[PDB]
């Protein structure tokens, strides 16, 4: 298919 | 006139189905603001989203943005308590988060409409003048380091560090951005460096109101809005910072024409071909990358993936751009490898190159272009109302790319058709511009280097000008052709008339032995969609672990033959969900209500008269088995939670056994299953949208007959229909069960307090007691005592019964996690022995608004009422219900439930705990033996150990099943 990272604060 | 307001944009356009108000502007100090008034919503948000991302770390200080992100909750000059932020959200059903990418840090979250000005005032102070206090940088810098450990054994985690470890080392774009105690504390220590000052540096060098961007949403007006952000905000100091940029590309020319090796952690077998690109954000009106990736990235006839899968080398294909940063990008085609795919990587890089060489033999196509445009004008005009946490969230990053008036539309609207970009694009996606990457556990041991921040192990070979040579003289294949228009294209969008006789839930209009169908005429959002779901009952689904693997194959086998005609009805916005469960099938079909007949007689017809091929049955059970297997590298805390599940429910195959019966299916085997799970069903179906219950009706019994006339299905008896069961703990009993994770290097566990059978009454003394514990629990095993990143709290639900739970991933063993948790658990009681009754009666009304929060699209409204149907209570009205209920408890009733239920010592305390170990820890015990600041844990029983999972069920009662909710009607 047709294309369509972040780390968070929290789980 | 207003001086703290640069200008307010013109209207901003929106689509005409969508009644929210709007009002951009620009403050003085530069903020870009988007303020959005739905007097109609339940809770209401806000979101700031600062231009300046990882790619400004320090390169002495790797995370120290993402640690940044982390350290603004804990505390302002203003509101100093740590987690004064966090709890008065808590206390006013509001919740929060909050992340890093290269070049953005957003910050969002909810809350009860009528506390907004509460919370943006705290949540303002983020910006203005965070403490950095220095006890809370030495604890979170834990919280940052776990949240890397659990990140480290990922492999796309390791993918993405390696493709920016493999390119320029001087380029920003290889930095770590995730930090991790050494880097934010040990390495920092050994060089003189005090954190707090360097956070307080960066901080006063970069939240820079220049650079921030702002969304709030609530029931106020537009005018009240503007008047509560101009003050909150205006007083960000404009530092005038520029906007961080890369021009020049990470991957140069040493780094193309390169090829890698890479040796993986699950069995998986990847191609990853990457092309440098330019960036082409600016070109959003035209979208030339995404034009290709469409096409490139097409499944269905004539396509890459096809041809690619029809040699039986591919499965599946991504196609498309891929963002980098402002400067850059990268335009990517990645593949998964089937073990002759393996064999075959350089054919499949031509394959690819030939397939790109149509494109630039054909030209660029207006039609293509055209009908995106219209498929995304569809979409924006019908598009589901977004929750706002997610919206503001969304905005408040986008408010950096584009025009305040164009805002909403400008990732939908397309404008200008520019075959000029797009053969630029074109140009680019040559063999002498190539990288390719290879992922398979057959590198192992031919591996000569490591990635230093995941340890990744891989080779890096230059490609021979030979291959390259080979590749730049790809022809014309004529396998390969363009799409063909998209017939699935929906152009029938009108609502039906809401009919005379329709219910507020969903009715029950058909109640035979073959199918049950519950049926609600859409009577809110008014958009031209419907979901149908089905649930298709059979006792051969599951009755043991061979048949599971054939229900499960049989529908993978099936969903891999429709997908080259199913993928035009996505594109088109119609998609389904085909799925084995314990209990049989589950079929859902979502979309525009338009072309639905038609997608799903074809899936019901397909599925009733499949034929099997033999090339294609072997390729998805060697996945399959690989799949089961992989299990093993799943995280400790999704091991401990698994363990749970098959301990607790009457019936259920490990992996184990699934993949040891995976030998014995054989075509043969599967082609004779297949009829016989269909011989003998029963339907329970929910079809909810724009259509009328003619036409629901309809759809029922044309799924009936479909699978009447080829598979002569005929009703299951009704005793037939059985539902499993959960098993019953003994009053004061504790049980544990202990295993190794043998990827990882944490532990994991869960603790599961059982209560009692799901009902009113019950419900609520369990989800008062979560919410009054929620954000304490996270503040004390997190925050405080920082045991692990992943720290999680509330009530578990399975087969009609319920608990408490607590689940918890951390490099302490699983006997000291317990301890501290029994510790919390004392800290709570006399917490809440400690509560006033306002705040008390604070927290019911927080869980009230939680419970009573409505649904803004028909999806998730549709999932509250299938919900209700699959867990075979059908309580439609029960959110009214309980919460009437709630409204009643006194704090009296939640110690009593407490003492009763949950205590150390109560009479009626059911736990049960999941201890995952791991992988440098041979044994641990089950259960330990001062004062650093730490409650004390109460003295622990000795437990039983369980060491095998059929003799502990066995030794036990099961729980009876929840009864139902009386639905009548014919």
């Amino acid at each position: 298919h047709s294309q369509g990272f972040v780390q968070w604060l929290m789980n | 006139n207003n001086p703290a307001i640069k200008r307010i944009g013109n209207h901003i356009t929106k689509s005409p189905e969508d009644k929210r108000e709007y009002r951009g502007l620009e403050l003085a100090n530069g903020i870009k603001v988007l303020l959005i008034s739905d007097p109609t919503t339940d809770k209401s948000s806000a979101a700031l989203d600062v231009h300046i991302g990882s790619l400004s770390d320090p390169p002495n200080i790797a995370g120290l943005s993402h640690f940044c992100q982390h350290m603004l909750f804990l505390g302002t000059k203003k509101y100093p308590k740590e987690n004064e932020y966090s709890q008065f959200l808590s206390e006013h059903a509001g919740s929060s988060n909050a992340f890093t990418s290269g070049e953005h840090t957003n910050y969002y979250f909810d809350v009860s409409h009528e506390h907004l000005e509460g919370a943006l005032d705290r949540f303002a102070q983020f910006f203005l003048c965070p403490l950095f206090d220095e006890s809370c940088k030495d604890r979170e810098v834990n919280a940052v380091d776990s949240e890397h450990e659990k990140n480290v054994m990922n492999d796309a985690w390791r993918l993405f560090q390696l493709e920016k470890a493999t390119g320029n080392p001087k380029h920003p774009f290889s930095k770590f951005g995730t930090g991790n105690k050494y880097t934010l504390e040990t390495r920092p220590n050994q060089e003189g460096i005090d954190v707090r000052q360097e956070l307080l540096k960066f901080h006063s060098a970069y939240y820079s109101s220049n650079l921030m961007a702002v969304c709030v949403l609530g029931r106020e007006s537009l005018d009240d809005l503007t008047n509560l952000v101009v003050k909150l905000f205006s007083e960000v100091e404009n530092k005038n910072v520029p906007l961080p940029e890369f021009p020049e590309h990470p991957f140069q020319e040493e780094h193309l024409k390169q090829l890698y090796k890479i040796v993986p952690i699950k069995d998986i077998r990847n191609l990853y071909v990457t092309f440098p690109i330019p960036d082409l954000q600016k070109y959003y009106k035209s979208n030339p990358g995404h034009y290709l990736g469409h096409l490139i990235g097409h499944e269905g006839p004539g396509s890459l993936l096809s041809e690619l899968k029809s040699k039986g080398w591919v499965n599946t294909l991504v196609g498309g751009q891929k963002e980098g940063a402002r400067g850059f990008m990268f335009f990517i085609i990645n593949v998964d490898l089937t073990e002759e795919g393996l064999l075959h990587v350089e054919d499949i890089i031509l394959h690819m190159f030939q397939y790109i060489q149509k494109l630039r033999a054909e030209g660029p196509q207006e039609w293509v272009f055209q009908e995106c445009k219209d498929l995304n004008a569809v979409a924006f005009r019908f598009k589901d109302k977004e929750r706002p946490r997610g919206y503001t969230s969304k905005i408040a990053g986008i408010l950096h790319y584009y025009p305040l008036e164009e805002v909403l539309t400008a990732e939908y609207l397309l404008e200008e058709f520019r075959p000029d970009l797009i053969e630029m694009v074109l140009d680019k996606l040559r063999p002498e511009n190539v990288r390719v990457a290879i992922v398979s556990k057959s590198f192992e041991g031919k591996t000569d280097r490591t990635e230093e921040w995941y340890g990744t192990q891989y080779k890096q070979e230059a490609i021979p000008d030979e291959v390259i040579k080979k590749w730049q003289n790809a022809d014309l294949n004529g396998k390969f052709k363009l799409p063909t228009k998209n017939e699935f294209i929906p152009t029938n969008f009108e609502i039906l008339p809401l009919e005379k006789e329709a219910t507020p839930y969903p009715a029950l209009i058909k109640d035979t032995a073959m199918s049950k169908l519950w049926f609600k005429q859409d009577d809110k959002f008014f958009l031209p969609k419907a979901c149908l779901n089905f649930e298709f009952f059979s006792p051969f689904a599951y009755v043991d672990p061979l048949h599971c693997n054939m229900a499960y194959l049989y529908l993978e086998l099936l969903k891999d033959s429709l997908n080259e005609y199913a993928y035009a009805a996505e594109l088109a916005g119609l998609s389904y969900d085909l799925q084995n469960t314990i209990y049989g099938m589950y079929l859902s079909v979502k979309g525009y209500n338009d072309k639905q007949p038609i997608l799903l007689k074809k899936i019901i017809e397909k599925m009733a008269t499949f034929e099997i091929d033999e090339k294609r049955f072997e390729i998805i059970k060697e996945a399959y088995m690989r799949s089961l297997n992989n299990f093993r590298a799943e995280q400790p805390h999704q091991h401990a939670m698994y363990y749970l599940r098959l301990l607790m429910t009457e019936v259920a195959w490990t992996k184990d056994e699934l993949k040891e019966a995976l030998d014995d299916v054989t075509l043969p085997r599967l082609k004779a299953f297949i009829p016989q799970l269909l011989s003998r069903l029963h339907i329970e179906a929910l079809l909810h949208g724009n259509i009328t219950k003619q036409a629901a009706l309809g759809i029922m019994q044309m799924v009936e007959d479909t699978l009447i006339e080829h598979a002569h299905t005929k009703p299951l008896l009704p005793s037939q229909l059985v539902r499993y069961r959960e098993v019953q703990l003994p009053d004061r009993g504790w049980f544990v069960y202990q295993q190794r994770n043998e990827v990882h290097n944490n532990c994991g566990i869960e603790i599961y307090y059982q209560t009692d059978m799901q009902s009113t009454s019950e419900n609520m003394f369990l989800e008062l007691f979560c919410q009054i514990i929620s954000e304490p629990c996270f503040n004390t095993l997190r925050t405080k005592e920082q045991l692990g990143y992943i720290v999680f709290s509330g009530p578990r639900r399975a087969n009609g019964i319920q608990g408490l739970r607590f689940i918890i991933q951390s490099e302490k063993p699983p006997h000291y996690l317990e301890s501290r948790v029994e510790a919390f658990l004392i800290t709570m009681e006399k917490s809440i022995e400690d509560m006033t009754e306002e705040a008390f009666q604070k927290h019911i009304q927080a869980l009230a608004i939680r419970r009573l929060d409505k649904p803004k699209k028909l999806s998730a409204e549709c999932a509250k009422y299938w919900g209700e149907i699959i867990s075979q209570q059908y309580n439609f009205d029960r959110d009214n219900t309980e919460v009437a209920y709630l409204k009643t408890l006194t704090k009296e009733d939640i110690i009593k439930f407490y003492k009763e239920m949950l205590a150390v010592d109560a009479p009626r305390r059911h736990k049960v705990s999941v201890h995952v170990l791991a992988r440098e820890m041979d044994s641990c015990p089950v259960v330990g033996e001062n004062d650093i600041n730490l409650s004390q844990a109460p003295a622990l029983p000795q437990p039983e150990v369980i060491q095998n999972m059929t003799e502990f069920k066995r030794g036990l009662p099961l729980f009876p099943l929840v009864k139902p909710h009386i639905n009548f009607m014919a």
